[PDB]
């Protein structure tokens, strides 16, 4: 999107007030001396699918981290390798999820996640969109949907 | 988990999947026009016969093609149509003269020689991988007072049995147009609930043994019993919020409305009570009559038990695992592949929204495109 550059990256408080307008939340803390936002809740993809718990951590200058905490995802993965995963976190357990093409792979300079957009509009429908392709990875053995480029050498990190 | 303790949204979503499978698996109207022009061509080739028994021969349809309850069979590319030719000058004649007359009248045409295989209820003009045509020669019955259609048919055993197709069909076409009462929520219905019970019957025969493969229930004794169960629901004037409890209550009254009287099972016609549609049920050589009363009720138990297995599944991968065993492997894959070519089109068009309180994505607040990597 051709947008103006007058809008700046916005602080903790504006997405602190924005997360309470949508959905049921268990707790929403602020830790590490007014640095790190934390959200967890119950997210369901469809009417007949499972029950999921996601976890959102944000710091300025860093991309946000989505990680599914319950269930463990490796027992229902069936001990085969799950693609579209980042290297995992050392502080909270679970499988980390990918949601965006970052800044270094884009050509216009604007990433798929931007700092102008708030948190609850985009990344939790993208987490539900990751989970809606996660259980249709099963019953066919393929990842039908969005896919990455077949890069010969690049690690995307 | 039972299918009556579910909410209405999951129940009518299951019934929408069943009606989507039946609307896939039926016969389309362009093929109906080709079948209609084809059998009217067979009827005009009968009407130019030089034999006097063949004169004034007219063909009207019968079976499932009159009631719009035709379903593509299991492992079969080709449908089946059945017809009756009525001959008023063959009332004096015997069945061998009319069988040789219809056989010579389709022996005159050479494409009807190269497209023919015989069958005991009548001659079958099968085609190359599209459909079949059947016919049945019949007289008229004289000396009885009826609301409609007095007729005998040709049977291979007793040489003239009886039927009454069009009054029974107009009894179905008068009961089918009546819609029941619906509560206030804060192709007809009887034509569709016959058809999903026929589709459940083919995948029921994929697991049963070879003695129950002969003893699977025949399709016209399922047709007349749900017509009996639909007349009682209209006469009771009850109301229904859902469209799956019109399938479950009709299957519940399905064993109570088959009436055995003086030791012989009678599922008759309302217009002509002489001939028995459950005469196949009634014969007791090698205890076969108890075998088709046992194997109808085993299918009656397993068409309620598998409706609790769809309600017991969690996960969308296990919804299509359970519905694979209801419809076969192939037709659930067409409905599933349509469901995320609509969902991949919803990301580009922006129609996909997500309410945060319910949590679930709804595909008809726009999500950005190209989310994965
Ligand atoms: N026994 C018997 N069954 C009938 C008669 N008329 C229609 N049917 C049944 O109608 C049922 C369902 O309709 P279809 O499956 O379309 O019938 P069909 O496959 O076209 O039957 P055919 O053309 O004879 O092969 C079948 O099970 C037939 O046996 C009849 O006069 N006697």
């Amino acid at each position: 999107v051709v947008i103006r550059h007058h809008c700046k990256p916005l602080t903790i408080a504006q997405q602190y007030r924005a997360l309470k307008a949508g959905g049921p939340y268990e707790r929403l803390r602020i830790i590490h001396h007014d640095r790190t936002l934390l959200w967890e809740g119950w997210l369901q993809p469809s009417l007949f699918s499972r029950r999921y718990k996601v976890a959102v951590r944000y710091s300025l200058g860093t991309p946000p981290i989505c990680v599914v905490t319950e269930p463990d995802l490796f027992a229902l993965a069936g001990t085969r390798a799950i693609p579209h995963l980042y290297p995992a976190d050392k502080h909270i357990p679970g499988a980390r999820l990918c949601l965006f093409l970052p800044r270094s792979q884009a050509d216009d300079g604007l990433s798929e996640w931007r700092a102008q957009l708030k948190i609850s509009d985009t990344l939790i429908p993208w987490a539900s969109l990751w989970l809606f392709y996660f259980e249709q990875w099963l019953h066919t053995g393929h990842w039908e949907g969005g896919g990455k480029h077949p890069r010969p050498s690049e690690v995307k990190n | 988990t039972t299918a009556r303790n579910l909410p209405s949204g999951k129940k009518q979503r299951i019934a929408d999947l069943l009606s989507q499978i039946i609307e896939t698996l039926d016969l389309t109207k362009t093929q109906y026009a080709n079948i209609e022009s084809a059998y009217n061509g067979v009827g005009t080739f009968l009407s130019e016969g030089d034999d006097p028994l063949l004169q004034d021969a007219v063909i009207y349809p019968q079976g499932s093609v009159r009631l719009n309850t035709t379903v593509k069979p299991k492992n079969e590319e080709q449908y089946d149509i059945d017809l009756i030719c009525y001959l008023p000058h063959a009332t004096q004649a015997d069945y061998t003269g009319v069988i040789s007359a219809i056989r010579q009248r389709l022996e005159s045409h050479k494409t009807y020689k190269t497209l023919l295989s015989e069958l005991p209820r009548g001659f079958r003009i099968n085609y190359a991988g599209d459909y079949h045509l059947d016919i049945t020669p019949g007289r008229d019955h004289t000396g009885t007072a009826h609301p409609g259609q007095p007729l005998w048919v040709v049977d291979a055993q007793t040489a003239w049995k009886e039927s009454n197709p069009s009054g029974y069909a107009e009894w179905f076409e008068s009961s089918a147009s009546v819609q029941p009462l619906r509560t206030i929520l804060v192709k007809k219905l009887l034509n569709h609930i016959v058809q999903i019970l026929k589709r459940h019957r083919d995948e029921w025969a994929a697991e049963q043994d070879e003695v129950r493969q002969r003893c699977r229930p025949i399709s016209v004794i399922i047709t007349t019993l749900a017509c009996h169960a639909y007349n009682h629901i209209i006469a009771d004037r009850r109301a229904y919020d859902n469209d799956l409890d019109i399938l479950l209550d009709v299957l519940e009254l399905m064993p109570d409305f088959i009436v055995s009287t003086q030791g012989a099972i009678h599922v008759n016609n309302p217009h002509m009570p002489e001939e028995n549609f459950a005469e196949k049920w009634n014969r007791s050589e090698q205890d076969e009559g108890p075998q088709r009363s046992e194997a109808f009720y085993q299918w009656h138990a397993a068409a309620q038990a598998t409706f609790n297995t769809i309600a017991a599944s969690v996960g969308e991968d296990n919804l299509f695992l359970s519905l694979e065993d209801s419809f076969g492997k192939t037709p659930v894959d067409v409905v599933r592949q349509r469901l995320m070519e609509h969902m991949q089109s919803a990301r580009e068009q922006g129609s996909l929204h997500l309410d945060k309180k319910t949590g679930g994505l709804i595909a008809t607040a726009g999500v950005p495109k190209n989310t994965f990597y």
